């Protein structure tokens, strides 16, 4: 806690047990201010196959959905040669060491 | 030639057909019995080894060389029997693929 103490540690590794298996990953991100603190309507023009109506938002989001985020090319090799199947079970998400800067 | 040098290796196992003599003469003779009954024997054997193995933990990022069945189509499959019924071994397979830091 406080300005001078870190709120977390770096965890990236892979734990191979017999039945379960547990993969850890951590990354560094940068968040701007989108739409200058505004919601905005967005829409197309004319009649065509591509036409849309929607809204743009001053919010970001974390997408981990892709595989190679969680697995290294060695772990992936280690996965697919030895095994007939995989399915997810649990996930655990954490943010820490937030720092905000003015320009 | 490679292997495990052992002070006390597995014991040799030795087997023989017990001799069965043929009909002895009626009069006594002290000489050895020359003539026997021709015979042989057969049966199943079994061997059970318990191996201990060292698990592999390596943090290298990129993938490794591994043994892979030949990628090619072929008239005969690898390590398999042919039309005439003869089992054929394609390659001597070394044990060294996975890398380790020196
Ligand atoms: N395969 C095998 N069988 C028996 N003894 C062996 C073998 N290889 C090495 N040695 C010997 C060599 C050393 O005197 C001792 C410890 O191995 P050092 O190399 O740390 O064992």
């Amino acid at each position: 806690d406080g300005v001078g103490q870190s709120s977390g540690n770096w965890h990236c590794d892979s734990v191979w047990m017999g039945d379960r298996v547990l993969t850890k990953s951590t990354r560094t991100w940068s968040l701007p201010t989108y739409n200058n603190h505004l919601y905005k309507q967005i829409n197309g023009s004319g009649t065509g196959d591509a036409v849309y109506f929607g809204y743009s938002t001053p919010w970001g989001y974390f997408d981990f959905n892709r595989f190679h985020c969680h697995f290294s090319p060695r772990d992936w090799q280690r996965l697919v040669n030895n095994h007939w199947g995989i399915r997810p079970r649990r996930l655990n998400f954490k943010l820490f060491n937030i720092q905000v800067k003015e320009v | 030639m490679g292997g495990f040098g052992l002070k006390n290796p597995p014991p040799q196992i030795l087997i023989k057909n017990t001799p069965v003599p043929a009909d002895p003469p009626t009069q006594f003779s002290s000489q050895k019995i020359n003539s026997f009954i021709t015979q042989y024997s057969t049966g199943q054997m079994t061997v059970e080894i318990e191996w201990e193995l060292r698990k592999e933990n390596s943090k290298r990022w990129n993938p490794e060389i591994q043994y892979t069945a030949n990628f090619n189509n072929s008239a005969n499959a690898q390590f398999s029997v042919n039309n005439n019924g003869l089992y054929i071994e394609d390659r001597t397979i070394g044990t060294r693929y996975l890398t380790h830091t020196l």
